[PDB]
């Protein structure tokens, strides 16, 4: 099977910073068969990127997909509080349809200053 | 190229009759069969798709069913506005192919053809040509045969035929056969005859004229 | 407006079966394929199978072959997913999702992602 | 209201090429496909090919790959089909139709166009020669309209005052020209006493003719 390994498992960041999520495939996958999804707690997943780099309808420009072959990247330009959620990648080629384990994008907790 | 055998090709109906059209495919499909309505001189209209699903606006009397190789299209009670040609189509694999069609007609009592033969006009003979015309008007059913004879000798070449569609009023059919000769050969013979063979008579209806 | 409206939550005992529905509206039901996905408590999204809403052909995951049955009802524009012989591990939220529309690319496989999602059907297998 | 307006009847010489138009309105042109269907007068349909305007991708029937070419202009919402090396076998009515699309092309067509009649011929615009046709209670007369090109002609009787008992037969091809006939049935008292006339017009040649039916 084609296993998708996302990293990091948990990513603690603050609003305004840049988040870089990685999705690594066990085999080479066509860019046109790679999708990203966003799932807030209690809600259902939402299509984010399809075809590795094409934004879904009504997706801000700060979301951008990239990569090919076995290494795909989701980048959030500048984090907004609405962007903290779980993120899954998916390979929807003819073979089968498999998700990654998902990246947990958390709100960084800071020390008082 | 999948073959869609559609039967019957021709179906006489009376108002409120239950029409049933069959369409058999040359290989096993799933359910990718659509049905179309085409009135004379008009464009086709989609009625059924995926074997069973009506399209927007289609009345409930139109239904469809089937799967695999056998598909059926039914009209619960045919209406006058439903008189037309009906096609099945397979949207399973390319190239996509239609059925032969099914033409409806208004059922009617049998009627013999009123036969009329017309010799060449004086005007036409001033051009070195001569056309003998034969009208077979207002008969039912449509099936008919016309035979020409020059001095009793059957004539094949030079005969062109034309058929009308079912008349909207009396629901009859009409035909015209035209034997076209040169003025030279037309004057080499005396009698000209068209014979109409119709199911309403075991012996043909004969009309003739003598050039003299 | 495209909408997938799933049936309500379910609570089943081990060994029973459950059938979830997915009423679709806002598009030509028969012109699209549909996915079924589940997510157990604190676990990944897991693919289960897709069905061609048109002809009815289905493809199932091998982790679920024999237990899952995906069907359609064109007259009702509703998909169904039946899971038999339920066990505790089957406790999850079950989603139906329509695939994306065909852009003029190489093949429809380019748009078999999960475009429009249902809101989820919670199934709990207790006792 | 979905609408596919197709260009006027094309008249081409053998071996020449033609380009048919299909302007779409009433829907989003780039959301569906456009197939083309051939229908020889009096028989079934034949699928030519498909095009998806949003991307230009097209599918063809192997029978028409070399002869037909499908293009589209999303700016004007118009689909085109170019035919080359025309022959008498290509004379027919050609429909464009909108194809249903979802997760993939569905290959059935829910909206059909006007229809473009293609005639492959070397004939020149020729006016008809109108010839009267003369021989109980009823009398049947005729009007022979021979040797005209192209279609159509119009036929009436006594300027339309004779409408019942009238029917005109479809034209047939005779010597690369068209020949038509019209029948009128009147009670035997009206004729030969009261004149009967066939009014024939051939708009293409800008000709009008009124031929009185004279007894022999
Ligand atoms: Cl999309
Ligand atoms: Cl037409």
């Amino acid at each position: 099977e084609i296993v998708l390994t996302q990293s990091p498992g948990t990513l603690s960041l603050s609003p305004g910073e840049r988040a870089t999520l990685s999705c690594r495939a066990s085999q080479s996958v066509s860019s046109s068969y790679l999708a990203w999804y966003q799932q807030k707690p209690g809600q259902a997943p939402r299509l984010l990127i399809y075809g590795a780099s094409s934004r879904a309808t009504g997706i801000p420009d700060r979301f951008s997909g990239s990569g090919s072959g076995t290494d795909f990247t989701l980048t959030i330009s500048r984090l907004e509080p609405e962007d903290f959620a779980v993120y899954y990648c998916q390979q929807y080629g003819s073979s089968s349809y498999t998700f990654g384990q998902g990246t947990k994008l958390e709100i960084k907790r800071l020390v008082p200053r | 190229s999948i073959v869609m055998t559609q039967t019957p090709k021709f179906l006489p109906v009376t108002a409120d009759d239950r029409v049933t059209i069959t369409c058999k495919a040359s290989q096993i499909l799933n359910n990718e069969v659509a049905w179309y309505q085409q009135k004379p001189g008009q464009s086709p209209k989609l009625l059924i798709f995926y074997a069973s699903n009506r399209y927007t606006g289609v009345p409930d009397r139109f239904t469809g069913s089937g799967s695999g190789t056998d598909f059926t299209f039914t009209i619960s009670s045919v209406q006058v506005e439903d008189l037309a040609v009906y096609f099945c189509q397979q949207h399973y694999s390319s190239p996509y192919t239609f059925g032969g069609g099914t033409k409806l007609e208004v059922k009617r009592a049998d009627a013999a053809p009123t036969v009329s033969i017309f010799p060449p006009s004086s005007e036409q003979l001033t051009s070195g040509g001569a056309s003998v015309v034969c009208f077979l008007n207002n008969f039912y059913p449509k099936d008919i045969n016309v035979k020409w004879k020059i001095d009793g000798s059957e004539r094949q070449n030079g005969v062109l035929n034309s058929w009308t569609d079912q008349d909207s009023k009396d629901s009859t059919y009409s035909m015209s056969s035209t034997l076209t000769l040169t003025k030279d050969e037309y004057e080499r013979h005396n009698s000209y005859t068209c014979e109409a063979t119709h199911k309403t008579s075991t012996s043909p209806i004969v009309k003739s004229f003598n050039r003299n | 407006q495209v909408q997938l409206v799933q049936s309500g939550a379910e609570v089943k005992k081990p060994g029973a079966s459950v059938k979830v529905s997915c009423k679709a509206s806002g598009y030509t039901f028969t012109s699209y394929a549909m996915h079924w996905v589940r997510q157990a408590p604190g676990q990944r999204l897991e693919w289960m199978g897709w069905i061609n809403a048109g002809n009815g052909n289905t493809k199932y995951s091998q982790k679920f072959q024999g237990r899952v049955t995906i069907t359609r009802d064109t007259s009702a524009s509703t998909a169904y997913m039946e899971l038999s012989s339920l066990r505790s591990e089957d406790t999850a939220v079950y989603y139906c999702a329509r695939v994306g529309p065909y852009c003029g690319g190489d093949s429809p496989q380019d748009n078999y992602y999960m475009d429009v999602w249902g809101k989820g059907t919670t199934v709990t297998v207790s006792s | 209201q979905v609408q596919l307006q197709q260009s006027g009847a094309e008249l081409a010489r053998p071996g020449a090429s033609v380009k048919l138009s299909c302007k779409a309105s009433g829907y989003t042109f780039t959301s569906y496909g456009i197939t083309w269907v051939k229908q020889r007068t009096g028989q079934g349909l034949e699928w030519i090919g498909e095009i998806y305007p949003r991307s230009g991708k097209n599918w063809y029937n192997e029978r028409f790959k070399g002869k037909a070419t499908l293009t589209a202009d999303t700016s004007s919402s118009t689909a085109y089909m170019e035919f080359r090396s025309l022959t008498s076998e290509d004379s027919a009515v050609y429909f464009c139709a909108r194809t249903e699309y979802g997760s993939s092309p569905q290959w059935y067509f829910d909206a059909w166009g006007t229809g473009t009649t293609v005639t492959v011929s070397s004939a020149k615009t020729t006016p008809p020669s109108v010839y009267p046709l003369a021989p109980n209670s009823m009398v049947t007369l005729g009007c022979l309209v021979k040797g005209y090109f192209p279609e159509p002609v119009t036929v009436t009787w006594n300027s339309g005052s004779l409408s019942s008992g009238v029917h005109t037969f479809p034209a047939v091809l005779q010597s690369d020209l068209y020949t038509l006939s019209s029948s009128v049935t009147v009670p035997s008292s009206p004729r030969p006493s009261e004149t009967v006339t066939c009014n024939v017009a051939h708009p293409a040649s800008s000709t009008k003719v009124d031929k009185k039916i004279v007894p022999r």
